[PDB]
């Protein structure tokens, strides 16, 4: 009648209340984030909040690159951010070293998600605060994006969006492709899948962005890179020339 | 340091363990799946709940091969079911196909998982795992088999069963329909029939997931050459060889 | 033994010989010397016998459970860095020398591996105590672009140097055909060019010639 | 409240404290008192021991560590056996190793940083004592003071113990006088008697209940008890 | 029912950690430390609480080095903070044996960063009581980091906590806008002095010492260094010459 | 020194028109000197016979070892162990103690109970699997064994006439071997029923 | 083996034989010698073949690691991992390894990794068992700063002559060519470098 | 720490009972009941599964009846999962003892070491107990025909009759009441029937609910044999009896 809230058992009623707010934690940063698959590649956005006047904003960022082909963005507190960040890292190196292949998109995504899973069912370990969104180019399955959460599960996405006012952004997108009819953005070039994202997460949001409101990044054939405050600002004037 | 090197499951006055007892409780919350047995076959089914519209229903696999003879579906936890399949596979060959060259009877390999999930009943600072298993195979010896295993470790043998949300009124509906005569094409009619009971939203081979364990499938071997060997009894069908079944149903 | 292996335009082959020894005696004249790691990976392996054996089931075996844990075809580079990390960690101990080749999701691959863990890649190699024999008939007959049918017979031919001109290498060829965009066909005794030719005498004894002491019944029973 | 967050070292109240360590720091403020105190050349423990009976002995206060350093307790003296033997070894490896005499400094952040280990970890209580040490190393004359939290200070004279505020108001008082006795110990362990009984109430302090120690420029670290420390009283 | 606040490595129902968010209040009862950013290097300065008159000056040292081009400043509990710079000394160490380059600062930050997460994992183990201010000069410029009992850290133009972080942040912030083009080792040193006195007004009842120390690629030539002597006397006579 | 030539003693398996057969000498000695003239190299768990020769010690725990194995199987499985199985379980065991291992020359033979085929085997000391249609030779006159088989040997023999063919074969190696001998006997094997002769041979 | 990398005014290049053999018996006469750890960081191998592949397996999966998390490693830092791993296993190891890599800011980098474990920092250096053959040519030929053109005409006529009197190497020459304007594969077949 | 969590599976009442031991052995008595009766010629062992469905399969079923040995065999009450872990090692004791003696354990010393190892969880490692309880029937050359039990205590005895599992009270009453020395092994067939048939919560006796084994050394092979009844065997020996 009370120590079931405060380690990772079971409730009488079958859940494990641990788990459940951790999920609540991953809202903490009120930060929201969105990714989309193109022709050949996969972009993720996410938003930059920085609000104290004295920190560095190339230093706040809450998008990774896990390896040369896959990156992630993560929904949570950034000490446990960097945490699966690290392991994610260390994970992907050794897969390469021990395989002779680099680590695929879904199968990191579900090491992870395994991983999560651990924290669930032993009792001295903590699950972390985070959603983890991962995202590449995979040399099998083409552009991929997959996401796992504090409950240790992970699905694969045609898109997604993640944060506080996540449904704003999935059912906009779900209206978008019951439009398209296909499952992905038919666009040859990644400069205008970024400019598409951008467009979406301000008419589903409803807020106007800057160069410095933004953060990106890009997976393309063998490359995930993330675009400088630059790159967004030559891609900001580019959707303010359509509408 | 892990300082949990005590009981996490324990007796309660009433003599119930307590954590078991709960476990079992997500396993109703779960989607329901079932299991049927044919002279010729077993068959295996769930419905595939999808977490959002935007989710690839094929990423996600609620049915998992084994060994080429032996299939596995749930009802409850998904992470839990996953992380099991992974030890159920690897516990395969290091406790059997590693001593004897060839892949564990049913029964054993079923064994192998119950005793998995008995030791997260016991040991230092673990739950029970919050699932159900509903395990499909053939052995050479045994024939076909269909085995249920739950959170607390106890395996039963079903010559047909459901578990999850509407197993009650599933189990009801399996007892009019099953008999000892059946062909392995009528167990799959019925497996449609009694998962129409549990779906509300869409009923195809887009949100359904079956598969079968049958006849030897030599084309889905990858290799010619071994006349011993004839290839796998399991196979999971396809999105359109469902919907061949459903347009008459 | 005698081993090789050749890349054609669309895949790869190999093949060996079927001779076991034990010093100068033939253990086996008929083995089979090729190893399935999975349904398109397969391994040609010479030195020794129960090594080579036991290295391709425990390849094998981990192989097949990556590719369930992955849900994807297993690559000729994964099976070729698990073997050499292995095979080098006991320093040589683990005498298998061996061919691996086969067809992934990436295109066709041939390779070699040593006992100390080395790995050498190429178009056509050959390893075993009737290496040299066979390389001879490589070096001088290999082209680039090859068929399908010539690879065989290269194959097929490099083979045969050894069991007629190596001690260590007999009886007959094993062969097995890895294909781009086909099933791998394996072909056990592709070729038996010695067959033992038929005896000049029986040798079946007259019922009784032998002396018995005690007879008895045993039991299965239970 | 305190109730929920003293169960042991690992837990934080509410407004930040530690309650295990705070606690371990009230048995110093029941120990005997002892006083410590330096000029340039020499540094000087004194310290009043305390007896059960008067049937029993009184308790020893002081520990050599080594020829030149050494400490007073005041709180469990377990504890202080534990952590002099310590210093002890710091004290020998810097020896043996660097032909070093390690100094009083670092002497210090290594009873620091072992105190530390105890404040964070399950299962481990923090020690309950502190500790006043006395050094010449390389630098001229040294006095420390440790707290069992952590916190170790460079001072020139400081008392722990029972009342131990009446003597530290007094070396606070007389700072310009002490810290010139230079060449003469006599009026340095003269000066650091009339510190301890200003913290004394009850008792008049007796030939086998006075502990002295000194060390110096040509004086290495020595223990003074018994008859040897009549001339002080 | 709730105990929530008990236990370290246990979510709350908001999905917060109060056993961290109670060590944050031990931080805010410590000293106040900041760290001034440069156009070439990094400034740290501190407070230092003079109880008494026999408290020896100029040492008591706070502000420790890791290596030779980092170092730290801490508020909070100093054990802790001593405890973080063992592991932060060793950290370094380990990477200049296996990679010859002494560790990059964001390299650095990331270490102490994962060994402060780690606190908050487990039930066996306390959070740290310290927020630190650390920095230094690498093969890419200057930087600046901050890091929370959390293991939360961010890159600062301008960092700054303990006991007066208030009137810290307040004043750096008017910096960051009067000096947009980069200020310069030598200023900045003086500055960081006016800060500490001016964030003093929070405990203006007892006495106080300084303690500053830069390390700057063209002043100290890349290695972290104590202000001593003339430069620190000129930087106090600067404060008194602000504070009136 | 060689541990596979201080005990001696041969063992050799045959197969015929629906039927094994699997042989043995009895002597046991150490160097020149014979010990025991009853140490049997045969042993059978349930339907499967497996026969071994090298050093003694490990005869008798390799034996005793896979009676405990096929045992627990037997309780597991709740059916008895197969040749073609046992085999397997045969090799994975001296495989185990590949840099230490166990002395032996162990040989299989038997009936698959289900399918009706005859079945033998051959394994060096590391458990390497030396399958045949015709004939297995093991132990310290395996060269004279070899050349016996090879030439005596014909194919689909009927029970009787392999048991003549087998003991001629084994009785002669035995004779030109100083280990191998003092005794021996002769296990006829049929899917239903197992007939044990011991033989009439030399006796020094 | 025969081995060699020079530095030269835009950047540095590798070369190697392509021979390993087993005693008089050539095992492979198309041998690639030179090993990426790197994008732009590479090495050149000599000794045993299991070791020098074992060790450069490794030294790739740190060099990778780094990459994750620090960026790209200076050749230094390449140097160091490869001087750990060969130093610190010298009772295990026979391994001779070049080191060589193109930063954009320290130009072209060559270090020397013998039997040892030391390292040896150098404008260029050779190693194998052919090496000892070219020390007089090299030491008379070598300027600093030459073109890619002179460059590769200098590990050409070098490693020809190596090649020539050293049974230990043979095969084809190649090269591996790093500057800033990427990475560069050369190679050079016996009937051109012979009549040199 | 975890200090908070821990239940104390292995401390005493202030009566000096075991908590667990004590909760354990109340799971039991819900558990289906198992009978073993001793005769002269042999012993009977039967036990009834709790309730059921038509569905389940009854060939391949056999979840409160094993085989420990070639003559040594087990009556299971309680957690099935549990019970395998245990007749597992019971298996592996047995021929450990075989390899060292070339000898059939006697059946005491089998039955001893599992009750050891329960034992075990009563006093040391802080896990729960096992949840099951043993009827242990089996042969030696010793004492020939044993029947034994044994509980979570790990606490053993051997009996002429027995039960365990539900209403053991109401059980051994009725055993108490007709069992007698004399007895041949197909009159304790008929007590263990009427037992059960007495003692049974549901409507009807029937053979998909039944489980039957004999230990009996054959009156012709004059050694000791098995025999795990098959559900046809059972459906021929209830009509017997008189039950149809
Ligand atoms: C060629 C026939 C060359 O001999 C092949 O490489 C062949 C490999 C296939 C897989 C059979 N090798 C053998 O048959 C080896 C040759 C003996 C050998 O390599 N040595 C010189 C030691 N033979 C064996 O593997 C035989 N085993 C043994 O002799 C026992 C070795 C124990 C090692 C401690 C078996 C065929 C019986
Ligand atoms: C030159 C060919 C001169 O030896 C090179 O250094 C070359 C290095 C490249 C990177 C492979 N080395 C070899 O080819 C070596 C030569 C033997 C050696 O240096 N060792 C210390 C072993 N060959 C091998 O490494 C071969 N493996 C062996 O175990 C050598 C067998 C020698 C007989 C005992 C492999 C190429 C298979």
């Amino acid at each position: 009648a009370g120590y079931d809230r405060h380690i990772t058992i079971f409730s009488p009623e079958g859940r494990l209340y641990q788990v459940e707010y951790a999920f609540k934690a991953t809202n903490q940063t009120n930060i929201n984030s969105l990714a989309v698959r193109g022709k050949d590649c996969t972009v993720v956005i996410s938003q930059k909040k920085v609000p104290d006047k004295l920190l560095d904003p190339t230093t706040v960022s809450y998008i990774f690159c896990i390896s040369r082909t896959i990156g992630m963005v993560v929904n949570g507190p950034i000490p446990d951010a960097r945490n699966a960040a690290l392991r994610a890292k260390a994970e992907a190196a050794e897969f390469r070293y021990k395989y002779g292949y680099d680590m695929p998109c879904d199968v990191l995504a579900k090491r992870m998600a395994n991983l999560s899973q651990i924290y669930t069912q032993r009792a001295y370990m903590r699950p972390l605060g985070v959603i983890l969104t991962f995202v590449s180019v995979d040399e099998e399955l083409g552009p991929s994006i997959y996401k796992t959460d504090p409950a240790g599960y992970y699905v694969g996405y045609k898109a997604t969006a993640t944060g506080p006012k996540q449904q704003e952004i999935t059912t906009n997108l779900e209206n978008h492709f019951k439009k398209s009819k296909i499952d992905h953005i038919n666009e040859e070039s990644w400069e205008k899948v970024v400019e598409f994202a951008i467009t979406h997460m301000i008419d589903a949001l409803g807020t106007e962005f800057s160069k410095n409101d933004l953060e990106v990044g890009v997976a393309t054939k063998d490359k995930f890179f993330t675009l400088s405050a630059e790159n967004i600002e030559e891609r900001l004037v580019a959707i303010a020339e359509q509408d | 340091t892990d300082r949990y090197s005590f009981s996490l499951t324990t007796f309660s006055p009433s003599g119930k363990l307590g954590q078991i007892d709960y476990a079992l409780t997500a396993v109703k919350q779960g989607v329901t799946s079932l299991g049927i047995k044919a002279t010729n076959g077993v068959v295996i089914a769930t419905e595939k709940k999808s977490s959002s519209p935007l989710a690839m229903s094929e990423t996600l696999s609620k049915v998992s091969l084994l060994t080429p003879d032996i299939g596995a579906v749930y009802s409850g936890m998904g992470p839990d079911y996953r992380v099991l399949v992974d030890k159920s596979r690897k516990v395969a060959h290091t406790s059997y196909k590693r001593i004897y060259g060839e892949y564990p009877p049913t029964k054993l390999l079923v064994s192998e998982v119950a005793k998995i999930m008995q030791e997260a009943t016991q040991s230092g600072g673990v739950r029970p795992f919050g699932v159900s298993l509903l395990i499909a195979g053939h052995d050479e010896f045994n024939g076909f088999s269909l085995y249920q295993v739950d959170p607390s470790g106890s395996y039963f043998p079903w010559k047909a069963t459901a578990i999850g949300k509407g197993s009650v009124a599933a189990k009801t509906f399996l007892e009019k329909r099953w008999n000892d005569e059946l062909e392995l094409e009528d167990a799959i009619h019925i497996a449609l029939l009694t998962l129409k009971e549990s779906v509300e939203g869409e009923f195809n081979g887009d949100t359904i997931e079956l598969a079968i364990i049958g006849d030897e499938n030599p084309d889905l071997l990858g290799y010619t050459g071994i006349p011993t060997d004839k290839g796998p009894r399991f196979r999971k069908l396809t999105s359109q060889e469902i919907n061949d079944r459903l347009e008459a149903l | 033994t005698t081993i090789v292996g050749v890349k054609f335009n669309n895949g790869v082959v190999i093949a060996a010989d079927t001779r076991s020894t034990q010093g100068p005696i033939v253990a086996d004249k008929n083995c089979a010397k090729l190893h399935r790691i999975s349904p398109k990976i397969w391994c040609a392996g010479a030195g020794t016998a129960a090594d080579t054996e036991a290295v391709t089931q425990l390849i094998g075996s981990n192989i097949e459970l990556h590719s369930l844990y992955t849900s994807r075809e297993p690559r000729v580079v994964s099976a070729l860095q698990m073997l050499k990390q292995h095979l080098f960690k006991y320093q040589g101990h683990i005498g298998a020398y061996l061919i691996v080749a086969g067809v992934d999701p990436t295109g066709s691959h041939l390779f070699s591996i040593h006992a100390h863990g080395s790995t050498d890649v190429g178009y056509y190699l050959s390893l075993g105590s009737g290496s040299l024999a066979a390389m001879a008939v490589l070096e001088s007959h290999w082209k680039q672009d090859l068929t399908k049918e010539e690879a065989i017979k290269l194959a097929s031919d490099a083979i045969q140097a050894g069991i007629w001109n190596d001690l260590g290498s007999g009886s007959n060829v094993d062969v097995c055909v890895m294909e781009i965009g086909k099933d791998a066909e394996y072909l056990r005794n592709y070729l038996t060019p010695n067959v033992r030719e038929e005896k000049q005498k029986s040798y079946k004894f007259p019922r009784g010639t032998t002396a018995v002491l005690k007879e008895s019944i045993v039991n299965i029973c239970d | 409240f305190r109730n929920n967050y003293d169960g042991d070292t690992v837990t934080f109240s509410p407004t930040g404290r530690l309650f295990q360590v705070e606690y371990a720091l009230e048995a110093i403020k029941q120990g005997s008192v002892t006083v410590g105190l330096r000029s340039n050349t020499h540094a000087v423990l004194v310290a009043l021991k305390r007896n059960a009976d008067e049937l029993s002995s009184y308790q020893k206060k002081i520990i050599k560590c080594d020829e030149h350093m050494g400490l007073s307790l005041a709180g469990l003296a377990p504890d202080a056996r534990v952590l002099s033997n310590y210093l002890r070894q710091q004290c020998n490896y810097s020896s043996l190793v660097f032909n070093r005499k390690l100094a009083v400094e670092r002497a210090g952040h290594l009873l620091c940083d072992k105190a530390q280990k105890n404040t964070q970890s399950y299962g481990g209580r923090p020690y309950g004592v502190g500790l006043l040490i006395i050094g010449y190393d390389k630098s001229g004359a040294h006095l420390l003071e440790f707290q069992p939290s952590g916190n170790v200070t460079e001072l020139y004279g400081t008392a722990i113990g029972a009342r131990s505020q009446g003597a530290k108001t007094y070396l606070e008082r007389t700072l310009d006088t002490f810290i010139k006795i230079d060449g003469n110990p006599d009026e340095l362990i003269k000066a650091g008697v009339e510190a301890i009984s200003q913290s004394l109430r009850d008792e008049s302090l007796t030939v086998d209940n006075l502990s002295i120690a000194i060390v110096g420029k040509d004086t290495p670290f020595t223990i003074y008890d018994g008859e040897a420390v009549a001339k002080y009283i | 029912g709730t105990g929530y606040d008990l236990s370290n490595s246990v979510f709350s129902p908001d999905g917060r950690n109060f056993q961290v968010e109670y060590a944050v209040k031990a931080v805010e009862n410590g000293t106040t430390s900041i760290g001034i950013k440069c156009n070439d290097g990094v400034v740290f300065a501190v407070e230092k609480l003079i109880t008494s008159k026999l408290l020896v000056p100029q040492k008591n040292v706070k502000i420790q080095v890791v290596d030779r081009h980092i170092g730290c400043v801490y508020s909070g509990l100093i054990p802790d903070g001593r405890h973080l710079v063992n592991r932060g000394r060793e950290e370094a160490a380990s990477f200049k044996k296996l990679y010859k380059t002494p560790i990059p600062i964001p390299a650095f930050a990331d270490r102490l960063g994962q060994y402060v997460q780690a606190h908050t994992l487990y039930n066996s183990v306390r959070p740290f009581g310290v927020s630190t201010i650390f920095g230094g000069v690498d093969k890419n410029g200057a930087h600046l980091y901050m890091l929370e009992p959390s293991g939360s850290y961010w890159g600062y133009k301008g960092a700054a906590t303990g006991k007066g972080r208030q009137s810290a942040k307040a004043e750096l912030e008017k910096l960051v806008d009067h000096h947009p083009e980069g200020l310069s080792a030598r200023e900045a040193v003086k500055q960081a002095a006016k800060i500490i006195y001016l964030a003093h007004e929070d405990n203006k009842e007892k006495d106080f010492e300084l303690e500053i120390s830069w390390c700057s690629l063209s002043e100290t030539n890349g290695l972290h260094k104590f202000v001593k002597g003339d430069l620190l006397q000129e930087a106090i006579d600067f404060a008194q010459k602000e504070i009136n | 020194s060689d541990p596979s030539s201080i005990n001696g003693g041969i063992v050799v398996a045959m197969t015929g028109k629906d039927c094994v057969a699997i042989a043995c000498d009895l002597r046991l000695g150490s160097q020149s000197l014979g010990v025991s003239n009853k140490f049997e190299k045969i042993f059978h768990y349930g339907h499967v016979f497996l026969g071994i020769t090298g050093l003694a010690t490990d005869v008798t725990t390799l034996n005793e070892m896979f009676r405990y194995k096929t045992n627990l199987y037997k309780l597991k499985e709740e059916r008895a162990i197969e040749p073609e199985t046992f085999t397997q379980l045969v090799s994975s065991s001296l495989y185990e103690r590949r840099f230490g291992p166990y002395f032996v020359g162990p040989v299989v033979a038997g009936i698959n109970s289900k399918s009706g085929k005859p079945f033998i085997a051959g394994f060096d000391l590391i458990g390497c699997i030396d399958e045949a249609k015709d004939f297995i030779v093991s132990g310290t006159a395996s060269d004279q064994l070899f050349g016996m088989c090879e030439s005596l040997y014909e194919p689909n023999l009927e029970p009787e006439d392999l048991f003549e063919t087998i003991s001629q074969a084994l009785l002669n190696a035995a004779d030109r071997d100083a280990l191998s001998g003092w005794g021996a006997v002769v296990y006829i094997i049929k899917k239903d029923e197992v007939v044990k002769r011991y033989l009439k041979m030399r006796q020094d | 083996t025969s081995i060699m990398a020079v530095t030269f005014k835009d950047g540095v290049i590798l070369g190697a034989d392509s021979r390993t053999t087993t005693g008089a018996y050539i095992a492979n006469r198309v041998t690639d010698k030179l090993t990426r750890v790197h994008d732009k960081i590479w090495c050149c191998r000599s000794g045993s073949a299991a070791d020098t592949q074992a060790i450069a397996d490794i030294v790739q999966y740190h060099l990778e690691l780094y990459t994750s998390q620090y960026g790209t490693p200076s050749t230094e830092t390449a140097a160091s991992v490869f001087k750990e791993l060969c130093y610190e296993n010298k009772d295990n190891l026979t391994a001779g390894i070049i080191v060589a890599g193109y930063d954009d800011k320290n130009k072209g980098e060559v270090y020397t990794i013998p039997l040892g474990g030391s390292v040896h920092k150098l404008p260029y250096a050779i190693a194998g068992s052919g090496s000892t053959f070219i020390y007089g040519y090299c030491d008379k030929n070598f300027r600093e700063n030459m073109s890619k053109e002179e460059t590769v005409d200098f590990i050409k006529h070098s490693l020809s002559q190596a090649i020539k009197w050293d049974g230990s190497s043979g095969g084809v020459i190649r090269m591996v060519v790093l500057t800033a304007a990427g990475v560069e594969r050369l190679i050079f077949y016996p009937d051109e470098y012979e009549q040199l | 720490g975890s200090r908070r969590y821990d239940s104390r599976t292995t401390i005493f009442s202030p009566e000096g009972r075991l908590y667990q031991v004590e909760y354990a052995l109340e799971s039991i008595s819900h558990a289906g009941t198992a009978i073993g009766i001793m005769a002269s010629d042999g012993i009977v062992l039967a036990a009834e599964r709790k309730v059921t469905s038509t569905l389940l399969e009854q060939d391949t079923s056999t979840e409160k009846l094993y085989k420990l040995n070639d003559k040594i065999a087990v009556a299971v009450a309680g957690l099935t999962a549990d019970a395998e872990i245990l007749i597992n090692t019971a298996r592996i004791h047995a021929q450990n003892y075989l390899k060292t003696y070339n000898e059939d354990i006697p059946v005491e010393i089998l039955v001893r070491r599992l009750s050891d190892i329960k034992q075990g969880y009563t006093q040391h490692g802080g896990l729960r107990p096992f949840g099951v309880s043993f009827i242990y029937a089996g042969y030696d050359d010793r004492y020939g025909y044993q029947l034994y039990t044994s509980n979570p205590s790990g606490n053993y005895t051997g009996w002429k009759a027995i039960s365990v599992g539900a209403n053991t009270s109401a059980a051994q009453t009725l055993l108490q009441m007709d069992y007698k020395d004399d007895m041949k092994v197909d009159d304790a067939i008929e007590l263990a029937l009427k037992t059960l048939s007495k003692t049974t919560d549901s409507s009807a006796l029937t053979y998909d609910r039944l489980e039957f084994a004999t230990i009996r050394k054959g009156a012709n092979d004059g050694e000791v044999y098995q025999k795990i009844f098959k559900p046809q065997e059972i459906k021929d020996i209830l009509v017997k009896t008189g039950i149809t």
